[PDB]
């Protein structure tokens, strides 16, 4: 099923035709207790 | 046998990090309180959330005499 | 010999 | 060379005579003993990550920018965070 | 039956020579010390038993 | 010519994911 789904069609073919370890900290601000996370 | 208290990182710190690495405490304030059971209008103090402060102190509700 | 020291250690 | 000698022998009983028997290992060299014997120290418990964008158990970690997220949205948000980062820093 | 917390060999002088082989195993429970026969370093190592590792050894 | 090429990749592609 999955690969009757997945097939590729013919207009697709047609078209055809920076990893550093960060942390949570350094991007996202930490959310107060008792409030909704944001981001 | 002692009493257990409730405590985090009674399985270590470093399996709880990143849950309180993630959060920040609210900040709680020395601050004066008005008792609406008293007469006269003192001001004691409390260690209290800032949000909190200048709410109606709660232990007023048990004032009620005898009739 | 053999015995005491097997006792000894026991 | 190095051998490993399996010892077993009748020892008399302690509080024919009342006896029982006992086992002695013996290794020739330390390097053997180490290598049978590694004195490993317990794992350490892991770090139970959670998503930074909305603060449930971690379910992945995105392989550009290492941080942990738990859905496609999370993941969305993080790429934009990180490009945004990318371009302030350099 | 337990998870593996220790596997510490007892060394002794023959009357490195070993008298006993002690295993920790911790379950929800609590924790147990066994003193085996040293002759189990060998299923030990078969086994490729190590700290963290859920075991179990039968009786018999 | 690459058409024809495309039309027989999908031909035998399709053909390959149609049975269960």
């Amino acid at each position: 099923e999955l690969l009757s789904k997945k097939k590729i069609p013919r207009k697709l073919m047609e078209e055809i035709s920076a990893a550093a370890k960060l942390k949570a900290s350094r991007l996202f601000q930490p959310v107060q207790y008792g409030q909704k996370p944001e981001g | 046998a002692p009493p257990l208290l409730p405590s985090d990182t009674g399985q270590g710190y470093r399996t709880v990090k990143a849950k309180l690495g993630s959060k920040k405490v609210r900040p709680w304030k020395w601050m004066p309180f008005t008792n609406p059971a008293r007469k006269d209008g003192a001001m004691f103090f409390h260690w209290r959330r800032a949000a909190e402060e200048g709410k109606d102190y709660p232990f007023a509700r048990f004032n009620k005499t005898v009739q | 010999a053999v015995m005491t020291a097997v006792r000894a250690w026991e | 060379g190095p051998i490993i000698t399996y010892h077993s022998v009748t020892v008399p009983l302690v509080g024919p005579p009342a006896r029982c028997s006992r086992t002695f290992i013996t290794f020739s060299d330390d390097a053997t003993f180490e290598e049978w014997f590694p004195q490993g120290r317990p794992p350490k418990v892991p770090v139970r990550e959670v998503c930074p964008v909305t603060h449930r158990p971690a379910l992945y970690r995105d392989p550009v920018t290492d941080i942990p997220y738990a859905t496609a949205r999370a993941f969305k948000i993080i790429r934009e965070a990180y490009k945004k980062y990318i371009t302030a820093h350099g | 039956e337990g998870e593996v917390t220790e596997l510490t060999p007892c060394e002794t002088e023959n009357p490195k020579t070993i008298s006993h082989v002690i295993i920790g195993l911790k379950t929800a429970k609590g924790t147990k010390q066994l003193k085996l026969d040293p002759s189990i370093f060998e299923s030990l190592q078969k086994e490729r038993v190590e700290a963290g590792d859920v075991i179990y050894i039968e009786a018999n | 010519l690459l058409k024809e090429r495309l039309d027989q990749i999908y031909l035998v592609n399709e053909r390959r994911c149609s049975q269960a």
